[PDB]
């Protein structure tokens, strides 16, 4: 059907670094928005990054603009998400989906991936 | 190809009443598996659908829902798109918040060339229907579009700034509809205006008193107000937007026919081969379906369908199938959008239970009877809010549905999104 796999770790230090991936299965991704959100423990969902089609609109969640920066793949379905300088307010969980953020959720989500920023 | 609106004649569907479960709703609204407690419940949603463009509106309140603050105000836009099944998505591609999330209520859209127009009420004594007497009376304007090219100016935030509402004999307005109409040069916002109640002229004899011997004739005049003792009464209506005169737009209010004259409530306003169809929502004795065809526009002449099988639950005031006036502002909103005008024929999620709301059902009727029913949730399933847009699809006919359903998942009324698929042949 539709798959979404989220590789990637975390127990990271306070500022550093991080290479985060993707998968994509079933649909087509070179036409689909395929966003990344974000998950803290306790709290909701939190948009980190949009990326539409063919590089012509790029929304980098303003909150957090420069430590971020997402990046598309249209000839290997990847889906990277390149931290730099992170933080101890992003430890959260990444999943990369179907639509910019909110409640709607198109496909399946999957299982996701845990970044934790201790230590 | 794509996503099209209802302009043309489309592939002729089922003209039979059949019951042998020819509908078969999916979900695209797979949310994720949140754990423990949410204290984020989901109230005042939005649904707008036109020409392939969606808008979604939705308040997170920390705890409770009906006494609770709020944490963020999102204002969603976006295209409708296939979802590689031939079925339709909303990939939203637009969002914004507020900077004051307790300020933003009642939030509208429309969709004229290339900018999704969301109207909201700038509110900073509470709830606007909730507090007439003390809201300022100032709207919100926010120019949200798709592909809003990044390297550019101020072109993907533009909040534009209302010099002042002219009104007739009204004295306050206010947004009160999901999605309204263009015509061009013309926004058209399905609203509420507030009107002084000393000052409101309404004859007692049109009043539906044929066989009411139970009723009393003086509930027509004070139904039309949130309260009996009320000093503002709801009278329904558009507002005209003309962003093409002037260097600042102006906004002005157009009150509805007093035919089958009912209390403001969240209306919604929709183009459909061809023509606009209006529908108000039952918030008042007339439990009834309440759509009919726009005549004119400039007087707001509706003429209403007399649909007597399709009707509204309440709280045990005023159930379904009640006709006679009776003073109760009990309801749910429950559209209805148009199929086909040839034979009039309406699909819409409504709650088969005449009791607390349950049981959420897809309904495709006719002027007077039952033509197919979808059952997408158990009976034990609660709804709050049932909003319905169908649209054309490749060559077919899609029905797209937010519900406010009972996430036995999570544990909390959360909006839900479904497709219909009308059926093409009854075979
Ligand atoms: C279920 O829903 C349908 C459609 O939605 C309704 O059908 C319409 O009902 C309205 C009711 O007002 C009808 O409007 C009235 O039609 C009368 C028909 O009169 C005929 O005969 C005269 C004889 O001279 C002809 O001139 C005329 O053209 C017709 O052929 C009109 O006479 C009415 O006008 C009079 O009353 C109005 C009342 O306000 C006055 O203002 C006028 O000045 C005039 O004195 C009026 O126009 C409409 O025609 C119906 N349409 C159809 C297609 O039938 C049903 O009524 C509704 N069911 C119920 C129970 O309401």
């Amino acid at each position: 059907e539709v798959q979404l796999v989220e590789s990637g770790g975390g127990l990271v230090q306070p500022g550093g670094s991080l290479r985060l991936s993707c998968a994509a299965s079933g649909f087509t991704f070179s036409s689909y928005a395929m966003s990344w959100v974000r998950q803290a423990p306790g709290k909701g969902l939190e948009w980190v990054s949009y990326i539409s089609s063919s590089s012509s609109y790029t929304n980098y969640a303003d909150s957090v603009k420069g430590r971020f920066t997402i990046s598309r793949d249209n000839s290997k379905n990847t889906l990277y998400l390149q931290m730099n300088s992170l933080r101890a307010e992003d430890t959260a969980s990444y999943y990369c989906a179907r639509g910019l953020a909110g409640v709607w959720g198109i496909d399946v989500w999957g299982q996701g991936t845990l970044v934790t920023v201790s230590s | 190809e794509g996503v099209s609106n209802l302009v043309g004649l489309p592939n002729n569907i089922c003209l039979q009443k059949t019951s042998n479960q020819i509908l078969k709703p999916k979900l695209i609204s797979y949310t994720l598996p949140v754990v423990g407690q949410s204290g984020t419940c989901i109230t005042d949603p939005l649904l707008a659908m036109d020409e392939g463009y969606f808008a979604y509106s939705h308040l997170e309140r920390i705890g409770s829902c009906s006494r609770g603050v709020s944490k963020q105000r999102i204002i969603g836009v976006g295209e409708v798109l296939d979802r590689g099944d031939e079925v339709p998505s909303l990939f939203m591609t637009n969002v914004w918040t507020p900077p004051n999330p307790n300020t933003v209520y009642h939030c509208s859209a429309v969709y004229n060339n290339e900018f999704y127009y969301v109207l909201c009420a700038v509110s900073t004594v509470g709830d606007p229907i909730l507090n007439s007497t003390y809201w300022s009376g100032s709207l919100m304007m926010t120019r949200l579009a798709v592909k809003p090219k990044s390297n550019g100016g101020g072109y993907n935030q533009h909040q534009l700034a209302l010099r002042s509402i002219e009104k007739g004999r009204y004295d306050k307005v206010m947004p009160y509809g999901p999605s309204g109409i263009k015509q061009g040069d013309t926004l058209y916002f399905p609203a509420v205006g507030f009107l002084v109640r000393t000052e409101f002229k309404y004859n007692d004899s049109n009043c539906p008193i044929t066989k009411c011997q139970y009723s009393k004739p003086e509930n027509c005049r004070l139904s039309m107000g949130i309260r009996p003792n009320s000093h503002y009464i709801l009278r329904s209506g558009l507002l005209k937007y003309n962003l093409s005169d002037g260097e600042n737009p102006k906004v002005v209010f157009i009150e509805i026919s007093d035919q089958r004259l009912s209390i403001g409530s969240p209306s919604k306003i929709y183009d459909s081969l061809g023509q606009p169809v209006f529908y108000q929502a039952s918030f008042s004795w007339d439990t009834m379906i309440k759509f009919g065809d726009v005549l004119t526009v400039n007087p707001l002449v509706v003429n209403w369908r007399n649909n007597t099988v399709i009707s509204r639950p309440g709280q045990s005031q005023c159930p379904r199938f009640n006709t006679c006036p009776e003073i109760c502002w009990e309801g749910v909103y429950n559209d209805a959008f148009l199929i086909d005008r040839i034979n009039w024929i309406s699909a819409g999620v409504f709650l088969d239970s005449n009791q607390t709301a349950e049981n959420p059902v897809f309904t495709v009727f006719k002027d007077n009877e039952i033509l197919y029913r979808a059952q997408l949730a158990s009976e034990d399933t609660n709804a709050q809010k049932t909003i319905t847009n169908c649209f054309l699809l490749k060559n077919k006919i899609w029905c797209i549905s937010l519900v406010e359903i009972y996430d036995t998942g999570d544990n909390v009324i959360r909006p839900k999104l479904f497709a219909v698929k009308i059926p093409e042949q009854c075979t």
